[PDB]
């Protein structure tokens, strides 16, 4: 244990890179693509999501037309991910 | 605040270490933990610059003795600021320490970026209305210096004895030389995958209109010797 | 027109280049010119590859300074040893040069393959961007450089590649008023490539990386549907070019 | 230990190139934007929580 | 033979190094493509469009 | 050779790794696909053999 080994800190700590994540969350949220290009340029989220159905080439009359089953789908799926980080701890042993 | 059993002499770890004694002349429970050593650490700015010096104390606090305590340890000779600034040399655990202004070095929290609250709205979009040609540069290396080192001649300087009594040990040399000469050939494989990506080789007409593109900086000059460009000849001069 | 083509390539119609052609030529002479003056005044810029030779001049060092050790012998110099002692007692002593001197260069091969391992690495990453950010045009973000990839330029190193990207930055942002659709006669107004923009009194639609403002005509836009499902569908006129025809 | 040069200053070697490698590595993920965003306080996002 | 000892756990310490540096440069691209961006490339940034 | 150590079960843990990431290297290659599909026995391609 203490036979000469010591365990250095690392140099961003936990807050840091969580508020690294967080400016992360908040730039893809509020602008897009575009922060990472330059400047951030303000988007409403519906047109992100719009102009995201026009790069895998679907038009973008579905997602105006579906988008509450569109937000309902992502909810769910967000609360499915919660479980299988909050009752199972699997996929997590990449790290352990 | 430990427990032995009634005939239980001392203590160990998981690491098979004494970390706990009970005293021979009186029945209580001691708690051997080692003496609080660590590294030193020498925080400077160059000496080019200055020769004011602050001292790293890694993994123990001020108990020895612009002597403050971080995460990383105690720190003496810097100067704790307010504010925060970008990282300069780091010490640990978002401690960066700087030489800045009289000029005596600080250690400050580092700063991650600039605050920004960019404005989202239902109906707000920012459309760009100019533009820039911004040029950047990006530095990789492509291969590393080859090498070869004869094992016979470095274990044994002119020698017979030697050399026998390096025979008995089977093929070690022979090993070695064979390692080095795979990364040698591996280190002209680096540059025939980078630069050699194109077999009919290709020259600029003498007559240059590229639409009011000057590219004279990047082409290369043969009035030179050495028939390469400015920026090539300003690379090949910066690395020793 | 390969700048046409690369305008393209980012969403960008290729008339912003042809009407704004000497300002870009400026733009790109005027940041090659702030290249070289940049390298041409801190020497520290090629460090990445300094860092190879330094440290792979100190692991030559460090092989070097490893013959002037006793590891219990009475001497480092061999010739000593022989010199000095019996052809049994010479050898235990020559024993232990020969296994300090074979440990040193069995941690110097080491050392120097997983090393060699690492620029290996660099020059994979390297060879895709000879292949992907110079031989074409790469739609990776941020890959070729900050910003939407143009164009990419290798040039040499002592014993490394160094590219110069060409990029696209967008650089006078305009708040604007948007709205994901237009309802003209009970049917919804989608546009074709681009977006809604409004300056206050009247509805344009632009393509979203410059600000060129198109009158809302029945071909820049998509009909699709009826005024009840969209969330947020304004109501403007789309203009019709037949109607000043027929 | 003094009679077998310097094999100690080279682990020391070894093992610092490793934990400046380890921030680097942590700050090339991490660190990719330059300026740092909070959303606002009205979550208007469309309908997606 | 301790010495042999630290020797072995350095250099396992710059192989498993290493290895944590590809996946963190899988991680750093990751962030510029999948995150900054929207990819077109197939089953990287998850199994879909 | 029971007075050096933890020598023996380090090696086998090496070589025993290198052959669990030999199975994961040639799973993750190959097994892209969870339904084996089966071309129907009347080929026409288009014209491609
Ligand atoms: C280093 O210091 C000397 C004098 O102390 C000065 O002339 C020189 O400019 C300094 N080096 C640099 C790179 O500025
Ligand atoms: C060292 O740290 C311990 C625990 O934080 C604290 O109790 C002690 O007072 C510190 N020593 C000095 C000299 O500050
Ligand atoms: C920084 O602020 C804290 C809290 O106000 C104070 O205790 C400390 O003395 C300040 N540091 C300096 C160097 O004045
Ligand atoms: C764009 O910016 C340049 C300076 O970089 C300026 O000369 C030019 O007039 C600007 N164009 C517009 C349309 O504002
Ligand atoms: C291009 O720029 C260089 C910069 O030194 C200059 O010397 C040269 O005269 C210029 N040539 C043209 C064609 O503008
Ligand atoms: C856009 O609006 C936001 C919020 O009102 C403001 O901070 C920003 O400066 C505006 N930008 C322009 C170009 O009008
Ligand atoms: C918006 O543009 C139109 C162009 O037809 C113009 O008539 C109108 O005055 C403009 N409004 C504002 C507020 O700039
Ligand atoms: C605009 O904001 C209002 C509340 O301020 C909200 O009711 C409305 O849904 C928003 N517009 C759209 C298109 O969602
Ligand atoms: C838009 O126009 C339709 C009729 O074309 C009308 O029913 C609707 O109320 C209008 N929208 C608003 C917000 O008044
Ligand atoms: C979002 O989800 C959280 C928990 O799942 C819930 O507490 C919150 O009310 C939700 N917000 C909306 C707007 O539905
Ligand atoms: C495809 O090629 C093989 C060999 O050239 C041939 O035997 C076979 O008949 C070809 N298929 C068809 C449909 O002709």
């Amino acid at each position: 244990k203490f036979n000469g080994l010591t365990v250095l800190p690392p140099l961003l700590t936990d807050e840091m890179i969580a508020q690294y994540t967080s400016a992360l969350l908040a730039g893809t949220i509020t602008s897009g693509w575009t922060f990472g290009a330059g400047a951030a340029l303000q988007i409403p989220f519906a047109m992100q999501m719009a102009y995201r159905f026009n790069g895998i080439g679907v038009t973008q009359n579905v997602l105006y037309e579906n988008q509450k089953l569109i937000a309902n789908q992502f909810n769910s799926a967000i609360g499915k991910i919660q479980d299988s980080l909050s009752s199972t701890a699997s996929a997590l042993g990449k790290l352990q | 605040n430990k427990k032995f059993l009634p005939f239980q002499q001392f203590g160990r770890d998981i690491a098979d270490t004494t970390d706990a004694v009970r005293d021979p002349q009186t029945l209580e429970i001691l708690d051997i933990t080692p003496c609080s050593f660590g590294g030193v650490s020498v925080i400077t700015p160059g000496t080019n610059t200055s020769n004011q010096v602050a001292v790293l104390y890694q993994d123990v606090n001020c108990t020895e003795v612009n002597v403050f305590q971080t995460r990383a340890g105690c720190l003496i000779g810097a100067e704790h600021v307010n504010n925060s600034y970008e990282c300069d040399i780091p010490i640990g655990a978002g401690i960066c320490a700087s030489y800045q202004t009289s000029q005596s070095i600080i250690a400050y929290t580092m700063s991650l970026g600039a605050e920004n609250s960019v404005a989202y709205s239902n109906n707000s979009i920012a459309i760009p209305t100019n533009f820039t040609i911004s040029v950047t540069t990006e530095i990789l290396p492509v291969s590393m210096t080859k090498t070869s080192v004869d094992c016979t001649m470095y274990i044994c300087g002119d020698s017979t004895e030697c050399s026998n009594l390096l025979l008995q040990y089977g093929s070690f040399c022979t090993q070695l030389n064979r390692a080095l000469t795979g990364i040698a050939v591996e280190q002209d494989k680096n540059t025939q995958e980078v630069f050699a990506q194109v077999k009919q080789i290709y020259k600029t007409p003498p007559i240059k209109d590229f639409g009011g593109f000057n590219f004279s900086q990047i082409l290369p000059d043969p009035s030179k010797p050495s028939k390469r460009s400015f920026i090539e000849d300003l690379l090949f001069n910066k690395v020793t | 027109m390969q700048m046409a083509y690369r305008f393209n390539g980012i969403g960008v119609t290729q008339n912003v280049l042809y009407e704004n052609q000497k300002l870009i030529a400026n733009q790109f002479n005027s940041a090659i010119g702030k290249i070289q003056d940049s390298l041409s005044s801190t020497a520290s810029a090629l460090g990445k590859l300094q860092d190879v030779v330094n440290q792979n001049a100190q692991a030559l060092n460090t092989l070097v300074k490893q013959l002037s050790s006793n590891f219990g012998a009475i001497s480092s110099v061999l010739n000593d040893i022989l010199s000095r002692l019996d052809k049994v007692e010479a050898e235990v002593q020559i024993d232990r040069l020969i296994t300090g001197r074979l440990q040193s260069l069995q941690t110097y091969v080491t050392q120097q393959l997983i090393r060699a391992a690492e620029i290996r690495a660099s020059a994979n990453l390297a060879a895709t961007k000879m292949s992907e950010c110079v031989l074409g045009q790469s739609k990776r973000v941020d890959f070729c450089g900050k910003g939407y990839h143009l164009m990419s330029f290798p040039q040499s190193a002592p014993h490394g590649v160094v590219f110069l990207h060409v990029t696209y930055v967008p650089a006078q942002e305009k708040n604007f008023t948007t709205a994901p659709a237009i309802c003209h006669d009970g049917k919804a107004h989608f546009p074709r490539e681009g977006v809604f923009v409004s300056n206050g009194t009247h509805w344009f639609v632009t393509q979203r990386n410059f600000y060129e403002p198109q009158i809302i005509t029945t071909d820049n836009t998509f009909v699709s549907g009826n005024c009840d499902v969209v969330i947020g569908i304004v109501n403007n006129t789309v203009y019709d070019p037949l109607q000043p025809e027929l």
